């Protein structure tokens, strides 16, 4: 198709750029060095804590229509268990939680730099590692949102053939819960020893 | 993956009907029929089920076997345009194909009336509603196809079918007819085939290419059957009623077009064990109907799909055959045949 | 009817707020004149606004008595 | 006395009644004349479908089945329902009603049986002759035009509109080469009601057309017959009109004998429609109570608000008296362990805040309403958000005018936009009053400001144009926004720094006094382990953090900093650090700060294992426990974070008042501020051209969809985050025994 054309073509330009940068003596020239060097620390850092509340509430709100449009579908017939299969919402949620606070965890090492003193070793860590803290933990609770809203709409219907599949299935949803928490904890231990910029 | 994009449109449709199965009957609940005294006691035993006040504008002398039959499958139709009315895209091409096959049921009904000069009052009321369109009556006019046809049946969506039915004679008769009706299932199952194919994302799409290699299997051997009550086919007409789908195709395809009796036909099946043993033993329809319940059984076993509702309909015309069935032997006082009922739920 | 209640209660209104506007630029009020973005001359608005506020006047009396038949 | 029960239900025991056979019916009667009890259906453990008393009820419904129809046929003709003006007149207050006799119900099912047989068959004689009026009444019309309609071979007939298109493009496919159609419309429609068209073909020969006659005709269409000379359709056209001008005059003779028949039962029907629903009523509620054969007793046992015990007893001793039998006892009252139902009183004011909160859910039987809180915390909460002077007078008059007008309205009909705006007068009378005390503070009107009271800021003594000047401060401002911020660079650093720290400690206030009543609760049914249980631990996690938090802020108001020369710390890192890196801090707000922190988090971590095993395990101290302990686990799961996301979620506060300004003060600034630069009779007419667009969008955009988007998250706020602490629900509701008239 036209939109898979494009990505046959994209490798390429860069495989014809690749070389008669490189046949003709200029492959140096394409140094990813400088590209982390020169660019701003602040950017790195600005990404990391919109991609984590960003990532983390696209897990959330995905887990819920999954979630909440198959409840709705067993209680019309059955329209005991709105307030029973409920919990499937909040473990949805509380991904979310995790990504707010960690992005206010991360504005507190937000500050200003002099000039001289920007492109130093202290700040370049800093920025590359409140970056991929953030990738990791909207990425994780990205993905712990939709695992959680698969397996809820499954208890909200086995709940409406009979009640007692229900607490049968949470140690499966609260398997799923964990994997939030495991990029909570290693998002941390990388930002544990990055210091605010000077 | 499987239940990831499906939800957006066709969550609150998964739910409800899994809601409608669970109102399904059980062994339990069939046995507490079987010892009903009458009809009267069976309207008391129902409504304790999802049938509930199913009867309370009916006296207690109008019960009959026919009027339970119908005000059985009046329940299910309200229940499936309801779930056709909620839909959208390709969940409403699905829920259109279903529709395609109980109208060509009404068309053979319509001409049938022709060829008897029958009031169409009288027939309507026999006719499937589920296979409706506005200019079905227009077919009780003349006896030709190409003068049904072009007047009528190009406008509906059944007119990519009749590609090979133009060979029919000036008089059109009862014997032709049963020719021209199963041509369709041969080309219907076939773009309904296709669409599964291309169209329907997983898990359904292998559910579904099994219950139409099955429904193509039924009719391919009932051929072979009826046409032995007949004194001689060619070979070459039968390969043009055969579907093109299923296990049989294409080798044991060529053996049921060329078995003249009752044993070269077991011959042809012997080369499958999914068909070994239905002609050796007992009524046949009934080992059909037995793997139509374990076919639809394992649909269900599945979440995130759309084949739940083709089994939602197949799971309850198998119930309503059961009702009635065992509303002829309560009715009647013959209580021998009254346990022969089918049921996996 | 409802036809003449909403340029009724409209000019009612109308009257009010506009009167208040055109006595806050003639004593010259600090948020109304203070800044350089807003007009240098006070009286010269409040003469345009009392006329403007007499036109609402025209339509609470007229259909006034339209209401009252 | 009188207990009002609106702080909580209203208590109340359930009492039976050892009914006779004899006045089985009488005094039945009484009670839904009184209308204060609710039964029990002890006959419930009975099938529904054989009952005692199914041959009377049964009877009664075919016959309250005719009267609909009585009605039906009122509807098709031209005919209005004389009804009554009120229901003052039937005894449904507390004045009494003597039941009808037997003889007088007798009657009625009587008449409802041989009265509808004669007016089913004068209908069938209409019905015979009026399908003979409509199938000629056509049959003239396509002769009336039959001239210029050509200008046997041809058909003619009458087709509804929706089967024309789908008629004219079949015989193109029977017809390819020639086809001659036309079409013509009536103009008025027929009563099948359908309208109707009229068509005509040509065809070559005979052949076709009796095959044209078969597929019309198969559609629905009347086919009639034409002569092809003009000369002759027009005699036939001199003898079907003249059947018309007899047959249209015995319509009129057959009709009016029933009209005046109709007439005179409708007159009739309204008042004796209602009698018989009571007497169905009646026997539905003896269904439920317990009908002994051998001995004439009827055990019915109902519930009865304990306040009127006494009319009851002195109501019913006064029936007996008319009867002369005088039974030994007929009321008794004993003590259950059932389910009693839920019954708060509420009058005009109270019903429209009582109406919210039992949408939510039933309140469990004596405990707290929620409804008293809710009349003052909700249109006070929308006065935060919306925040003006201005709009908030606006939303008072429309509610200033629907109170006072209130015994009009009541009276005439309404419709359904309307209605919802009457039972909620008094409160939208509250949102417009305290949105101009808030507005008053927030120093808004229409985005403009008042200048009432001194500033205690000031400005410097001289400067010039383009010159950027700061201001020194003096003393305080006594009451609100002081005025020198408006047009101001810097405004927004600091209601926004404002509001925020608003919300939050009106958060922390909602909820914890919402929590309380959970304490009075179990102080009432005697419930001790939950005080140690449940209550306790969540009052010592959050108070310990939020309550923290809370108290911190207002220290740092009451502070100078900056005469001290010390920095002003942060909170967010005050409140980060010492979960992170307990025993630090980057600056101090007040000695052994660092002390508290470190005991206050060792006070929360202690108290979600207790918030989790004490509970339980006095159930096993004294199968069932894995649904103690389970149920248990998720009150705490919930809870801590109920702690947390909801005190976020009080910040929907801030940012409504936030944009309320921000539509507000562009509204002024690109509409009318425009016209104040124009003269002359040029800016005369702008000025009032764009007033009228700036009231018309205030009173439609800020003051309603502002108004509904902030309706809805006051709601929210209690639903959500307050109602949650205490409530449980799971009640009954108190639906008793009375009557009324039906809109049928």
């Amino acid at each position: 198709s036209f939109s898979h054309f494009l990505y046959y073509l994209v490798l390429i330009v860069v495989i014809v750029y690749g070389l008669y940068k490189l046949f003709t003596g200029h492959g140096s020239d394409i140094n990813f060095g400088k590209f982390l060097l020169r660019t701003s620390p602040y950017m790195w850092a600005n990404l990391g804590i919109a991609l984590c509340v960003g990532l983390s509430v696209v897990g959330a709100a995905w887990g819920i229509f999954i979630t909440g449009s198959s409840m709705i579908g067993a209680g019309v017939r059955a329209p005991r268990i709105t307030t029973k299969n409920l919990i499937s919402i909040i473990f949805c949620e509380v991904v979310a939680i995790y990504g707010l606070i960690i992005a206010i965890v991360f504005s507190s090492k937000l500050t200003v730099a002099t000039a001289e003193n920007m492109y130093s070793k202290s700040n370049l860590y800093t920025g590359y590692s409140l970056f991929w803290a953030g990738i990791t933990v909207g990425a994780s609770n990205l993905i712990c949102g939709i695992a959680v809203g698969i397996t809820g709409a499954t208890a909200a219907i086995s709940d409406a053939a009979d009640s007692a599949l229900f607490v049968k299935i949470l140690v499966i949803e609260i398997f799923g819960s964990i994997l939030g928490l495991l990029g909570l904890i290693v998002g941390l231990l990388m930002a544990g020893k990055a210091s605010e910029f000077q | 993956m499987e239940g990831v994009y499906f939800n957006i449109d066709n969550g609150f449709i998964e739910g409800v009907v899994r809601g409608y199965r669970n109102g399904l009957l059980s062994n339990n609940q069939y046995i507490n029929l079987t010892q009903c005294d009458t009809l009267e006691d069976l309207k008391l035993q129902l409504s304790s089920t999802d049938y509930g006040n199913f009867l309370s504008s009916v006296s207690s002398e109008s019960l009959t076997t026919s009027l339970i039959q119908e005000y059985a499958s009046s329940k299910l139709y309200h229940e499936f345009n309801y779930i056709r009315d909620q839909s959208s895209g390709s969940t409403r091409k699905f829920m259109d194909y279903i529709t395609y096959g109980y109208m060509i049921d009404n068309v053979a009904l319509m001409i049938t009336g022709t060829i008897h000069d029958r009031d169409k009052g009288e027939i309507l009321q026999r006719c499937h509603p589920l296979g409706w369109f506005d200019t079905l009556p227009t077919l009780s006019v003349a006896t030709d196809l190409e003068s049904l046809y072009e007047t009528v049946l190009v406008d509906t969506p059944l007119a990519p079918y009749f590609k090979n039915c133009f060979d029919t004679a000036e008089e059109l008769d009862d014997m032709n007819i049963e020719i021209i009706r199963n041509k369709l299932y041969k080309a219907y199952l076939e773009d309904f085939y296709n669409f599964v194919t291309e169209e329907i994302p997983e898990p359904a799409k292998e559910c579904m290419q099994t219950l139409l290699g099955f429904e193509a299997d039924r009719r391919s051997i009932n051929i072979a059957l009826n046409s032995l009550q007949s004194s001689d086919i060619d070979p070459d007409l039968k390969s043009d009623l055969l579907p093109n789908i299923g296990k049989l195709y294409p080798l044991a395809t060529f053996h049921l077009a060329q078995a003249q009796d009752f044993e070269g036909v077991r011959a042809a099946l012997a080369n499958v064990y999914e068909y070994r043993g239905f002609l050796e033993t007992g009524n046949l329809e009934d080992h059909f109907y037995q793997l139509e319940m374990e076919l639809c059984r394992d649909a269900f076993t599945q979440q995130f799909a759309i084949s739940t509702v083709w089994a939602w309909m197949k799971s309850k015309e198998q119930e309503v055959r059961n009702i009635t069935w065992i509303a002829e032997c309560i009715a009647q006082n013959q209580r021998e045949r009254i346990n022969n009922y089918i049921s996996v739920y | 009817t409802g036809k003449a209640w909403c340029c009724t209660v409209l000019s009612a209104f109308g009257v009010v707020i506009l009167s208040v506007i055109a006595h806050l630029f003639n004593t010259n009020h600090e948020s109304f004149v203070g800044s350089i973005n807003d007009p240098e001359d006070g009286p010269a608005v409040a003469h345009t606004v009392y006329l403007a506020a007499l036109v609402y006047l025209v339509f609470f009396v007229f259909c006034g008595f339209q209401v009252y038949l | 006395e009188k207990e009002e029960a609106i702080f909580r239900s209203a208590e109340m025991a359930l009492v039976q009644f050892y009914i006779p056979q004899e006045i089985s019916r009488d005094s039945a009667y009484t009670l839904g004349q009184l209308g204060l009890v609710q039964f029990r259906d002890l006959n419930s453990k009975v099938r529904a479908f054989q009952r005692t008393f199914v041959n009377e009820i049964r009877r009664l419904d075919n016959v309250e089945r005719q009267y609909r129809y009585f009605y039906s046929l009122l509807k098709k003709h031209d005919i209005k329902l004389y009804e009554g003006d009120t229901d003052k007149y039937l005894d449904g207050s507390g004045e009494l009603y003597v039941p009808p006799s037997g003889s007088v119900i007798d009657d009625y099912v009587r008449n409802a049986s041989y009265l509808e047989e004669r007016l089913i068959q004068m209908e069938d004689a209409t019905d015979q002759i009026e399908v003979q009026k409509n199938d000629l009444e056509q049959y003239r019309f396509i002769l009336q035009s039959g001239d210029e309609f050509f200008l046997v071979n041809y058909v003619t007939g009458v087709i509804a509109r929706d089967k024309v298109a789908t008629l004219e493009q079949i015989l193109w496919r029977v017809l390819r080469g020639n086809l001659f159609f036309k079409t013509v419309e009536i103009e008025q429609p027929v009563y099948d009601y359908k309208h109707k068209n009229a068509f005509i073909v040509f065809s070559h020969g005979d052949l076709i057309i009796k095959r044209i006659r078969k597929i019309a005709e198969s559609l629905d269409a009347n086919l009639y017959d034409v002569d092809s000379s003009n000369e002759g359709r027009s005699q036939q056209l001199a003898k079907v009109n003249k059947n018309l001008s007899d047959l249209y005059t015995v319509l009129k003779t057959t009709s009016t004998t029933l009209e005046s028949e109709l007439y005179a039962i409708a007159k009739e029907l309204d008042s004796w429609f209602q009698d018989v629903t009571r007497e169905k009523a009646i026997f539905e509620i003896l269904n439920k109570s317990n009908y002994d054969t051998n001995r004439k007793i009827l055990i019915a046992e109902g519930w009865i608000p304990r306040d009127e015990l006494a009319t009851l007893q002195a109501r019913l001793g006064e029936m007996i008296a008319r009867l002369g039998i005088d039974v030994p006892s007929i009321i008794q009252v004993l003590d259950t362990n059932h389910t009693p139902p839920t019954f708060h009183r509420t009058n005009k004011f109270t019903a429209g805040f009582q109406s919210i909160c039992d949408c939510y859910g039933i309140a469990q039987y004596r405990e707290i309403n929620a409804g008293l809180p809710t009349i003052v915390t909700f249109p006070f909460m929308f006065a935060i958000m919306f925040g003006d002077m201005g709009h908030g007078f606006l939303m008072t008059l429309a509610a200033l005018s629907l109170v006072l007008n209130e015994k009009k309205i009541n009276k005439m009909k309404r419709g359904e936009i309307f209605d919802m705006a009457f039972t909620g007068r008094y409160i939208i009378l509250l949102m417009g009053v305290f949105s101009m005390y808030t507005g008053f503070l927030y120093n808004d009107i229409f985005s403009k400001t008042m200048t009432i009271f001194k500033s205690g800021w000031k400005w410097p003594d001289h400067w010039k144009k383009g010159e950027s000047i700061t201001a020194t401060s003096v003393g305080t401002y006594p009451i609100g926004l002081d005025w020198a911020w408006h047009g101001t660079e810097n405004a927004l650093l600091f209601s926004n720094s404002y509001k925020m720290k608003l919300s939050i400690l009106m958060g922390f206030i909602h909820m914890t006094y919402s929590y309380f009543f959970s304490l009075a609760n179990h102080l009432y049914f005697n419930s001790m382990i939950d005080i140690i249980g449940n209550f306790i631990p969540g009052l010592l996690f959050m108070q310990g953090i939020f309550g923290y938090l809370s108290v911190c802020i207002v220290y740092k108001w009451a502070v100078d900093w900056v005469k001290d020369g010390k920095p002003a710390p942060g909170l967010l890192n005050m409140l980060i650090n010492m979960f992170l890196s307990p025993g630090t801090i980057d600056d101090e707000l007040y000695p052994h700060q660092a002390k508290v922190q470190v005991f206050l988090l060792l006070m929360a971590l202690v108290c979600i294992p207790w918030l989790l095993l004490v509970k339980p395990l006095h159930f096993k101290f004294t199968e069932d426990f894995g649904d103690i302990m389970i149920h248990q686990v998720i009150h705490t799961i919930e809870f801590c974070l109920n702690c947390v996301s909801h005190t976020a979620s009080y910040l929907r506060l801030w940012a409504l008042s936030l944009a309320h300004a921000q539509l507000s003060s562009v509204l002024w600034t690109m509409t009318i501020q425009i016209a104040f630069g124009f003269r002359g009779f040029v800016g005369v007419f702008m000025t009032v051209a764009l007033f009228a667009m700036w009231f018309a969008l205030t009173c439609a955009v800020l003051v309603l969809m502002e108004g509904t988007s902030a309706m809805l998250h006051s709601l929210r706020l209690h639903w959500v985050e307050s109602m949650s602490k205490f409530f449980v629900g799971e009640g009954l509701p108190y639906e008793p025994f009375a009557f009324e008239y039906k809109d049928m």
